[PDB]
């Protein structure tokens, strides 16, 4: 406990500005700003001061400074609940690497074998109520099923909210390992409405946290369904958007990782969902499907969404931006003609591009084609953007195989995975075979056996060895 | 399995215009007889409409002393200045220059189903004056409140005793400028009064002959919409509307409210106050 | 029927929980749209109670009321007021 | 019976240029 309360103030720095000369423009009665504004005569947080320096317009290259951080520790939504949840605050430029360490280390996270990054409209909306069933539903399913990370920011508003819902549904449900449904919230510290409560060195383990909705201006105040919180700062008050420079730093450096159990190793698959959200939302779509990490959209309830569940029959350069002009106005509405023609063209560009990669992305199409579950769609839409990835062999069916037996459910193999098309050897399955059972799964045993492979082929002398090596360590 | 296959027997087993809607509102006020009925489509003067037959109701009082005598006004004491003030009764309406029917004034939106005099006191229109005062919400750190995405503000009311109905503070307009002191009758102070009656000096939103109970084919009622607002919430303005906590004369209760579509108050006064939220942006 | 802050959320609940089904609330009453805070049912909690009427309990509970937020002194002697008087 | 049953109530209740 005092490991980590000492070893996160040895690791991670806080923002604060150094240079004290007030802003230009007054905010709500906070004339007393630097620029920022977060406590003081000016943005100040040491001796008022220019930092000995009578430079106007001192950049936060030229004003902010990183120090051990004062904003760790557990925390507690005080009068929601009894579970608590851990929370950080971490300063920008901080290497993605010592987050996944504390995440693994200090907090003690298994590496997951699969990583959503959600993302939506910040705004607060509702939908159909089948669509909002199946949806929770199998998120959460699937979430927990095969043991995966799930990332989002953590505001109260939007669908971040909208999910909060959904997993402390599963936990009102709980049947086993409430602890199963693991969530990270990712927000700025800057945007925190309360925020004071928690300042305060050597670690603040009950934290207690009272809530306002509505009972706050610009600044947000935090949903109260999440596991984790972690809180990213500039070192400014009223500012948005220094959030997304690490999130893509860490989402990305996660997709690197290996995992290794049984015999097999892998790398962690990384695969997005998106939500209603907006204009902003296609900018980050598109930026990520061109990094291969591909995507899954709803069909329905979407403004950014829904054009795009539209358009995915449509094929490649028949998509006019005067087709786009009315179905923007006719989705908007309300912003529907505040934009430029300088960028609807830009935004026909987006669009036709991301429409062109046929294979990583994927309509949901509610109810009526292929809607079996959620869950089975995304496992699809992550298979079969894996395969679309080149190769030199049929290695890639074991990679496909590694991966379905990997996540524990079979269904996905013995359903598609040899259905055809590979005419594979049964000696080509015996690591497999290995880690189906060093990890006590029968039901792929019963598999590559309808599938023959030998067992007195099989159970050589050295392989016999091994599996004599890795017997669970409890066993008397 | 019994639950279960119920279901699946239950399943297998079943498989408009702007009127004056409150003047042609029957039962008129107090007074026990009934209005004609005017429907939506004959409502207006300029439709067919023959069968048309009001009763004349001029209330006892209504055509008393320092009021318009036009309770029977057929005769020819209906003889003063329509459109044009006629000494004490500025009988003109700010909708326009309005019809004369032989002496008599016919209302300028339409049919109201009720002849003669009523509870209005002069014929034609009747002007009063409804002021407004308007303050944000803050919080408690100072920052102004917000509604899903506009904001709150709040607005003060005064009750009245035997209302049923909370109102906003607009009264008479006996004199020119002292019509708040009609509304304020009791409620701001005696002399402060005056100073008011400075700080009546506002932003004007809407005139006109409004929706009432109390409009006979005859005599209907238009007033004035001033909005004094208090957009901070800290100055000596506001500390001096404090300062007017001189209204223990003759109110039942003063209090600010927020702005809802349900805020307990006066039949049209919300239509008003809709109207003046809408010059802000704020919510509904 | 017009109103001045959510006790009308308050006077809807009262009701639907005054006649005995309660389908009504949890299908609607608690649907959204309120954002009442916990804090703000001790007065039903108790009415709910003294008449026997587990399901709301179970109810309130899933919204999560706090026993031992709630169950203070003076709501306990109120309680060891009412008992049914048929009881021994 | 129970898994046959299900299957019923499931089944009810949801019935470009070169550049």
């Amino acid at each position: 406990q005092e490991s980590l309360s000492s070893w996160i103030p040895e690791n991670i720095k806080k923002k604060e500005c150094v240079y004290f000369v007030e802003s230009s423009k007054l905010s709500d009665a906070g004339k007393v700003v630097c620029q920022c504004g977060y406590t003081h005569e000016q943005h100040l947080e040491e001796a008022t001061k220019p930092h000995t320096f009578q430079g106007t317009q001192w950049d936060p290259k030229k004003h902010v400074q990183e120090m051990p951080t004062d904003a760790f520790g557990d925390i507690v939504f005080t009068g929601l609940s009894q579970k608590v949840k851990k929370y950080v605050r971490v300063s920008q430029d901080t290497p993605s690497s010592v987050i996944y360490h504390l995440m693994t280390q200090h907090w003690g996270l298994d590496v997951p074998n699969l990583l959503i990054s959600v993302t939506g409209g910040a705004k607060n909306f509702n939908m159909k109520p089948r669509l909002k069933s199946i949806f929770r539903r199998g998120l959460v399913k699937v979430a927990q099923t095969t043991g995966a990370w799930i990332i989002t920011g953590g505001s109260h508003t939007g669908v971040m909210k909208q999910v909060g819902e959904a997993v402390r549904d599963f936990s009102l449900s709980s049947s086993y390992k409430e602890g199963e449904l693991i969530t990270i919230g990712v927000a700025t510290w800057g945007t925190v409405h309360r925020r004071e409560g928690l300042i305060h060195p050597t670690g603040s383990f009950p934290a207690e946290y009272i809530l306002d909705e509505d009972g706050q201006g610009n600044l947000t105040c935090l949903d109260s369904n999440h596991s984790h919180f972690i809180l990213v700062d500039d070192g400014t008050h009223g500012q948005y958007g220094v959030e997304i420079p690490l999130r893509t730093r860490l989402e990305k450096f996660i997709s690197e990782q290996t995992k290794e159990r049984g015999g097999v190793a892998i790398k962690i698959p990384i695969v997005c969902v998106v939500l209603e959200g907006g204009p902003g939302t296609l900018h980050t779509i598109d930026n990520a499907t061109t990094n291969g990490t591909p995507c899954v959209v709803v069909e329905g309830s979407g403004r950014v969404a829904d054009v795009i569940a539209q358009v995915a029959n449509l094929p490649v350069s028949d998509i006019t931006i005067s087709l786009i002009q009315q179905k923007l106005s006719v989705f908007f509405q309300e912003m529907f003609e505040t934009f430029t023609e300088s960028r609807i063209v830009e935004w026909t560009k987006k669009i036709q591009d991301i429409v062109r990669r046929r294979q990583l992305l994927t309509v949901f199409r509610e109810g009526k084609d292929g809607q079996q579950d959620v869950d089975v769609a995304i496992l699809q839409a992550l298979l079969k953007a894996s395969r679309s990835q080149d190769h030199f062999g049929h290695e890639n069916w074991d990679h496909q195989l590694k991966l379905a037996v990997a996540w524990n459910r079979v269904d996905i193999a013995r359903s598609e995975i040899f259905m055809d098309e590979w005419q594979w050897k049964p000696s080509d399955l015996h690591p497999t075979m290995t880690a189906a059972l060093i990890s006590n799964k029968p039901e792929f045993v019963k598999l590559f056996l309808e599938n023959g492979v030998q067992l007195k082929e099989f159970v050589t002398w050295d392989t016999l060895l091994y599996l004599y090596e890795n017997l669970d360590p409890s066993c008397l | 399995i019994s639950n279960k296959v119920d279901a699946m027997v239950d399943l297998l087993d079943l498989d408009g215009d702007s009127y004056h809607v409150n003047a042609r509102h029957l039962l008129y006020p107090n007074c026990p007889v009934t209005r004609f009925p005017v429907p939506n489509e004959k409502v207006p003067w300029e439709t067919e409409f023959l069968i048309y037959d009001p009763p004349f109701y001029t209330a006892e009082r209504k055509d008393a002393a320092a009021m318009d005598p036009m309770g029977d006004t057929l005769e020819p004491l209906s003889t003063i200045q329509y459109n044009v003030v006629d000494g004490l009764r500025d009988r003109r309406s700010f909708h326009g220059p309005y019809t004369v029917q032989a002496g008599l004034p016919l209302n300028p939106m339409g049919r109201t189903g009720l002849r003669g005099r009523g509870s209005l006191s002069c014929f034609g229109p009747n002007h009063t004056l409804y002021p407004m005062v308007t303050r944000w919400r803050r919080n408690e750190d100072g920052a102004i409140c917000r509604k899903s995405i506009k904001k709150m503000l709040e607005v003060l009311v005064v009750k009245l005793p035997l209302s049923e109905h909370w109102a906003l503070p607009g009264g008479s307009r006996e004199p020119g400028e002292m019509l708040p002191r009609k509304l304020k009758r009791i409620l701001r102070q005696e002399h402060w009064p005056s100073f008011e009656n400075l700080l009546k000096c506002g932003m004007e939103v809407y005139k006109g002959y409004m929706d009432d109970p109390r409009n006979t084919d005859n005599a209907w009622i238009e007033t004035v919409a001033v909005s004094v607002h208090f957009q901070d919430q800290n100055d000596v303005e506001l500390n001096r509307l404090n300062s007017n906590l001189h209204a223990c004369d003759s109110g039942a209760s003063i209090r600010w409210q927020v702005v809802d579509r349900r805020i307990p108050l006066y039949a049209n006064h919300k239509t008003l106050l809709q109207k003046a939220a809408a010059e802000f942006g704020a919510h509904y």
